[PDB]
């Protein structure tokens, strides 16, 4: 029998994987069903912008949602970079303003490179 | 005479805000209680 | 096989770095067990009632509230689609036009929770005096347990 | 040509009665106005009061 | 007055929620769209409960 | 000089640039103009009617 | 929070700018 003396890193690791695992699914369950008095819920919004310093944040609006479809071109599609510009430009511009915006690039009428 | 009458609605302002915030600090101490009640429990759940 | 397990049991009690490591993915399985981030989403519009009932003010009560957590910072970004509104409610100090095509940011913090009232305060035709505001206030604790989980679809 | 219907006796009676209380929809009743009818700041509203 | 003027933004802390509001003829439209996380409130109590859970 | 040179090299250049129907190009809050269709003084009109 | 009959000043608050805002008034 494999002693810890003898054992490797790779099943050292596993083995920890293990003892971790097999407690915690009876603490916090399989899917996390138990924690709901032990977790506190938070609000996630757009971040103040330091660019943006007027009251009228339409520009703000723009920047953002443009950086989102910048970063969809330059960096993948999953990078959790677009997803925050992504959320940051759903948090911020009107739905109104935004379908507007995807029927205009849909139309080709996008003045942006990409 | 104006200013006073100011002054007295300031302070029972000030007075409400101090009385709600002694309010406010008892649901919430209760509620860590519950929390470390809940705690308790959890403890000898899994030393049982 | 098992002994190894109550070797590593035997390391955690001996070694206090192996110990918070394996702490440490304790810390790191139990975030996993962690539901992840929704959206809360609605759009909703906002009608004067015509005909009230005792407990109701007349001209000032909507079918629907805007309701907001207290003691919370709260950006109000307020816009138009037609003509001139302006947004005003008179006891939390906040009126601003609403212009199409530009995005007015407030920063607004409410002190104790209410029902508060308003109307619009920029002449935008025949039925400018029908377009009343209120403002619905609750406890964050409730606005994060209760009020949210309406919006999760 | 029209006098509306939170003028008349029955409204205003059972307005009275009432008082200056606002309901809402996803929390207790609460008191309008309270610096000026000076509740304390212990009570927010009359179902919450529960008198003693 | 003017100390007033300048203290009217109020950006110095966490942004919690963000409402978009749009006057319409004639009639109101409010809008969001935030995120809601968990998370594990005092996480390192229940650490050392586990902890000593493993322990023995 | 220079001007009766311009007198003499006026309209015989030609341009075919069309313009992609963009929202702030040709505003029509209204239909048409009060003299007719297209705007005055404007012999080609040059922003894409088709659009493709 | 809602008006009143016959009323004077201003209305009830529920912000500190409010309050402020009030309070510079009663200063002029
Ligand atoms: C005038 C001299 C006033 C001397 C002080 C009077 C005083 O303190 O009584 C106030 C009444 O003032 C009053 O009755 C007048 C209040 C100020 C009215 C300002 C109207 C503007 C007229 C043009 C400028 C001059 C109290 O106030 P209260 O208890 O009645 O207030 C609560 C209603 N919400
Ligand atoms: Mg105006």
């Amino acid at each position: 029998k494999p002693t810890l003396e003898s054992l490797s890193a790779d099943e050292l690791e596993e083995l920890k994987n293990e003892v971790v695992s097999e407690v915690v699914d009876k603490i916090a369950g399989e899917d996390g069903t138990k924690l709901a008095d032990f977790l506190e819920p938070e609000l996630i919004t757009a971040p103040y912008d330091p660019r943006f310093p007027n009251r009228n944040q339409a520009r703000h609006c723009f920047v953002r949602f443009n950086e989102y479809y910048k970063c969809l071109y330059e960096r993948g599609e999953e990078h959790p970079r677009c997803q925050f510009y992504q959320k940051a430009y759903q948090s911020l511009c009107p739905s109104e303003w935004v379908e507007s915006w995807q029927e205009l690039r849909e139309k080709g009428l996008w003045t942006g490179k990409y | 005479a104006w200013k006073t009458w100011h002054w007295n609605e300031k302070r029972y302002i000030a007075q409400y805000y101090a009385d709600m915030a002694r309010r406010e600090a008892r649901e919430d101490a209760a509620r860590k209680s519950a929390l470390a009640d809940k705690y308790k429990q959890l403890e000898e759940e899994l030393l049982s | 096989m098992s002994e190894s397990k109550d070797q590593l049991k035997e390391k955690l009690k001996a070694d206090p770095s192996f110990r918070a490591e394996l702490k440490d993915r304790i810390k790191n399985a139990l975030l996993s067990k962690v539901p992840a981030s929704v959206p809360i989403s609605y759009n909703f519009d906002s009608y004067m009632l015509t005909e009230v009932q005792p407990g109701q003010l007349r001209v000032l009560e909507v079918d629907e509230r805007l309701v907001l957590p207290t003691n919370t910072l709260i950006r109000l970004l307020v816009t138009a689609s037609d003509v001139l509104h302006s947004w005003a409610v008179p006891a939390l100090g906040v009126k601003m036009d609403a212009v199409p095509g530009r995005l007015n940011q407030v920063w607004m913090s409410i002190n104790r929770e209410g029902v508060f009232y308003g109307q619009c305060s920029e002449l935008c035709g025949a039925n400018h005096s029908f377009m009343p505001i209120v403002v619905e206030a609750i406890s964050p604790r409730q606005f994060l347990t209760e009020y949210v989980k309406k919006w999760i679809s | 040509t029209y006098r509306p219907e939170s003028l008349s006796k029955e409204f205003l009676e059972e307005q009275a009665k009432i008082g200056e209380v606002a309901q809402r929809m996803n929390a207790p009743p609460v008191y309008l106005n309270p610096f000026t009818n000076r509740i304390p700041g212990s009570i927010l509203g009359p179902e919450d009061a529960k008198p003693e | 007055s003017l100390t007033l003027i300048y203290s009217l933004d109020q950006h110095t802390e966490r942004p919690g929620l963000t409402v978009k509001i749009i006057g319409r003829q004639w009639y109101w439209s409010y809008e969001m769209h935030d995120h809601l996380q968990h998370k594990l409130l005092d996480p390192d109590r229940l650490v050392g409960i586990a902890e000593k859970a493993l322990v023995k | 000089a220079f001007m009766l040179y311009d007198f003499a090299v006026g309209l015989e250049e030609e341009h075919h640039v069309t313009i992609p129907p963009y929202p702030w190009m040709r505003i029509r809050r209204l239909p048409g103009m009060p003299w007719g269709q297209d705007g005055l003084f404007e012999g080609h009109p040059r922003v894409a009617t088709t659009w493709p | 929070d809602s008006p009143q009959p016959w009323q004077l000043l201003f209305q009830d608050t529920a912000t500190s700018t409010a309050q402020a805002m009030i309070d510079l008034h009663h200063d002029i």
